[PDB]
């Protein structure tokens, strides 16, 4: 069974799926259509947002039937990048973002490795698999790197 | 002091700035940029601190402000704050960034006047220079977001209460109440609205409810997106005859910054 995701912008994606198959699945799915990562994802099905552990079959999901796809993702945050050069990196963020995905934008942003980046808040090393919100960063926060 | 919107940038420069790593996302960003040059010559860093969202709009849409529109010149607005907090008593469940109707009347009052006296200008540099102006400003800038903040809730109340009553509403709205966090106006508020300039940004569901509450059509360059259907996203999808339109930028989602016409230009 073929079934549609709707975006916002009214963009569809379809895909192939069972019965049997979990919203977990299907975000995981939507993952690769979309990069779009599954802690960013809501699907919504008749007013209601639907549980990873539930199954399509479970909601009354069904062949050529629409779900949407509602992110948790948002606008306006940005933070401090302090370097050895002088030279300030002005990252727009998101609360949800990890340590890992950082030095990765940092590397998008200024060309530097990841295994090199020593990223610090407040004198503290960063796990990359820690993330902004539990770190505690305000908006504006300045960090620094080595 | 971090200026609210930075002057003019031009924007070629700009993508070479920050776009410097070897890396493939950034080629992706090059290219959104380079596509979005060709409409616009430069570009403004709008102040990122989770009012992103509503700065760039509302800088926008007053500093091209053309005629004041209706729904602001209507005097019943005024009376609107009381109204709401006497019916919805959770509303005093309200969180400021920067008694309480009072202090929100007084903020839309504000943004009545000074929106007014950006119409009632003669030149657009003129009305421009005069926006910076606002902007460049700490506390009567802040004020306004507490005014468009309230009137995005209003809206909220006003569609939800329509959708139960069998009403016609956006489809929009139907997916901000279906969030488990956001089941009804209170929740929405004291789960979404209050933490914005505190926790957290507008969601675009919410970027949705934000054209709504100012009647400005919100259309999106988001880079992210680029060399797809969503690149040039459009809030409200199917926006009306008449709103006025405003153009941002975004990166990947996260912040907003403000693309310069051509022909707007200082």
């Amino acid at each position: 069974m073929q079934i549609f995701v709707k975006t916002l912008t009214g963009k569809t994606i379809t895909l192939e799926v069972e019965p049997s198959d979990t919203i977990e699945n299907v975000k995981a799915k939507i993952q690769d259509k979309e990069g779009i990562p599954p802690d960013q994802q809501r699907l919504i099905f008749a007013g209601k947002q639907l549980e990873d552990g539930r199954t399509l079959s479970d909601y009354n999901i069904q062949k050529e039937s629409t779900l949407h796809l509602v992110l948790r993702l948002r606008g306006s945050m940005q933070i401090f990048v302090k370097t050895l050069t002088g030279k300030t990196i002005t990252l727009e963020v998101e609360p949800s973002d990890t340590i890992e995905n950082v030095k990765a934008k940092i590397q998008d942003k200024e060309g530097i490795p990841p295994d090199q980046q020593r990223l610090i808040f407040a004198g503290k090393q960063l796990e990359d698999g820690r993330t902004l919100s539990d770190y505690n960063i305000q908006k504006e926060s300045t960090l620094h790197l080595v | 002091g971090p200026l609210s919107v930075a002057p003019e940038m031009d924007i070629m420069d700009y993508c070479k700035k920050e776009w410097r790593g070897n890396t493939q996302k950034a080629t992706c960003m090059k290219m959104g940029y380079e596509e979005v040059s060709q409409k616009f010559t430069s570009i403004r860093r709008v102040r990122g601190d989770n009012y992103c969202a509503l700065r760039a709009t509302l800088f926008q849409a007053m500093s091209q402000a053309v005629g004041l529109p209706p729904w602001l010149q209507d005097p019943e607005l005024m009376l609107l704050p009381e109204k709401l907090i006497s019916k919805y008593n959770w509303i005093k469940q309200w969180k400021l960034g920067l008694d309480l109707v009072d202090k929100i009347k007084e903020s839309l009052t504000l943004l009545r006047k000074k929106w007014a006296g950006l119409a009632e200008m003669r030149t657009a540099e003129a009305r421009q220079i005069a926006c910076d102006e606002l902007f460049t400003n700490e506390a009567e800038e802040y004020s306004l977001y507490e005014a468009v903040k309230f009137l995005m809730l209003n809206r909220a109340i006003e569609l939800y209460n329509d959708k139960e009553k069998g009403k016609e509403v956006p489809f929009f709205s139907v997916l901000l109440f279906a969030r488990d966090t956001s089941n009804d106006p209170g929740q929405l508020l004291r789960n979404h609205l209050n933490q914005v300039g505190h926790t957290g940004g507008l969601e675009q569901v919410e970027m949705f409810l934000l054209a709504y509450a100012v009647r400005h059509t919100i259309q999106v360059y988001r880079l992210s997106k680029y060399n797809t259907e969503e690149f040039i996203t459009v809030y409200p999808t199917d926006p009306p005859k008449d709103w006025p339109v405003v153009t941002l930028i975004a990166e990947d989602d996260r912040h907003y910054n403000i693309p310069v016409r051509v022909c707007e230009e200082t």
